[PDB]
């Protein structure tokens, strides 16, 4: 069982990037996907989390306007899009979910490889 | 907002030495929702302890978690060569969910 | 005598899907009615039960025997052994959103045929008890149908009545 994130992304400032986190091996229905971002040699930052089944989304007030977390049960894939990209938004973004096979494991035990979004004018 | 303070900043110990890392919060967090994570250089984090005390599957026995209320501590009895990394403490109880600055384990 | 089939079909407000109301129906009984699909008895000339609920438009497919979806598995289940549905766009769709209708999104086990669940218990997914607080691994079992008259044809609300004859 694993979570496979999207490939590295190179975007211009002011555009929007969408990182795809695809779930495989565990019953994604009752799971919940959490998105965390980390810059090189810096502390982790938590964007938001989505209940996969209900679809209800809770966002940190920092990214309230800038991000939309979604999921698609047909592809077992969760998505996080960061809009109005700024240079400082360049970082690797992590996807975390709980192995909720039968019981939901009560902990974010599955973490994706991370996606490197690099924002620059050139 | 929940503030996660980790001490010390840089912790340097030799293999076979006990490592006592602590995570402190502003307002008490539900003990069931206090995890410890291990971050390797250039690697995705892997959860060590969930529920503040229950060890995760596939985690060595040396890692043990304790603490309740506003104080939580992770104890590594037998430090190993691969055990050198940074350790982050997250709470997933009360919104918003927060991460600690992380404590570094050095030689 | 005659049958009060006019008091379920032409009723003021139908109940939500999860709380599907059943009415027991001595009389012999001879709109657009988009889907008049009948499975239980061949369409030709002791009691019968009329089940009235409100489901999303496209969900009419889920109200069939041996069908697998959220509605059938969790909300209203039909045994393997007629159905009438009409669109109530102008009747049960408020512009600001008619969240009055609800459906069951989270359930531990699938619904037995003709079983009815009016539980409001928080779905305890994790191994930590949810104690009436919605959070991580603790999700409310019911979700609200966003019902606006400007919704697409599929998402428009469709009033449905199920007739289950019992000899």
């Amino acid at each position: 069982m694993q979570l496979v994130q999207s490939g590295p992304e190179v975007k211009k400032p002011g555009t929007s990037v969408k990182v795809s986190c695809k779930a495989s091996g565990f019953t994604f229905s009752i799971s919940a996907v959490q998105w965390v971002r980390q810059a090189r040699g810096q502390r982790l930052e938590w964007i938001g989390w989505i209940v996969v089944g209900s679809g209800n989304t809770n966002y940190a007030q920092k990214f309230q306007e800038r991000v939309t977390i979604t999921r698609d049960m047909s592809t077992s894939t969760a998505y996080m899009e960061l809009s109005s990209l700024r240079f400082e938004d360049t970082a690797v973004y992590y996807c975390a979910a709980p192995y909720c096979g039968g019981d939901c494991s009560d902990g974010f035990d599955i973490w994706g490889q991370g996606t490197m979004v690099t924002v620059s004018s050139a | 907002e929940i503030v996660l303070t980790q001490s010390p900043g840089t912790l340097s110990l030799s293999p076979g030495e006990r490592a006592t890392l602590s995570c402190r919060a502003s307002q008490s967090v539900s003990s069931s929702y206090l995890a410890w994570y291990q971050q390797k250089p250039g690697q995705a984090p892997r959860l060590l302890i969930y529920g503040a005390s229950s060890r995760a599957t596939g985690i060595p026995d040396r890692f043990s978690g304790s603490g309740s209320g506003t104080d939580f501590t992770l104890t590594i009895s037998r430090l190993e060569p691969e055990d050198f990394a940074v350790y982050y403490c997250q709470q997933y109880g009360n919104s918003p969910w927060t991460f600690g600055q992380g404590t570094k384990v050095e030689i | 005598n005659l049958c009060p089939f006019g008091e379920v079909f032409n009723a003021t407000r139908f109940a939500s899907v999860y709380a599907w109301n059943r009415k027991r129906i001595n009389c012999v009984a001879d709109a657009s009615f988009s889907t008049f699909k009948c499975y239980g008895v061949s369409p030709t000339k002791t009691n019968v039960y009329a089940d009235s609920f409100v489901i999303r438009g496209d969900e009419v497919r889920q109200i069939a025997p041996g069908q697998t979806g959220k509605i059938a598995d969790y909300n209203y289940k039909l045994p393997d052994d007629c159905v009438i549905a009409w669109n109530s766009n102008n009747l049960d769709s408020k512009v600001g959103g008619n969240y009055n209708y609800l459906y069951r999104l989270f359930r531990k086990s699938n619904l037995k045929p003709f079983e009815r669940d009016i539980s409001t218990e928080i779905y305890q997914a994790g191994s930590t008890p949810c104690n009436g607080v919605e959070g991580f691994n603790c999700y409310f079992p019911l979700q609200s149908y966003g019902f606006q008259p400007t919704n697409g044809v599929g998402y428009q609300p469709y009033r449905v009545v199920v007739l289950s004859f019992e000899l």
